[PDB]
């Protein structure tokens, strides 16, 4: 269950990081 | 100078395997048919579906 928090806030992570 | 025994044995002796092996027969086919199948559905639609998804997002 928490890897599901790490792993949603790493392809938050990328998305933001690709759109700046 | 027939020296080479192993690959006359090796035929001689897979085709024993094979006649002791069970064959999957019709019944046991649509078994296995359908569960290959839906195995290959669900990697097969869901990441599919998947695949679809990003195309215009990263768009």
């Amino acid at each position: 269950v928490p890897v599901l928090v790490m792993s949603l806030l790493f392809i938050a992570s990328v998305f933001m990081l690709h759109i700046w | 100078a027939a020296f080479v025994e192993p690959s006359r044995q090796f035929v001689k002796d897979s085709i024993r395997l094979v006649k002791r092996c069970t064959k999957p027969d019709r019944k046991e086919f649509q078994k296995i048919a359908m569960a290959t199948a839906i195995g290959f559905a669900i990697m097969g639609f869901i990441g599919f579906f998947v695949k679809l998804i990003h195309i215009p997002i990263n768009n």
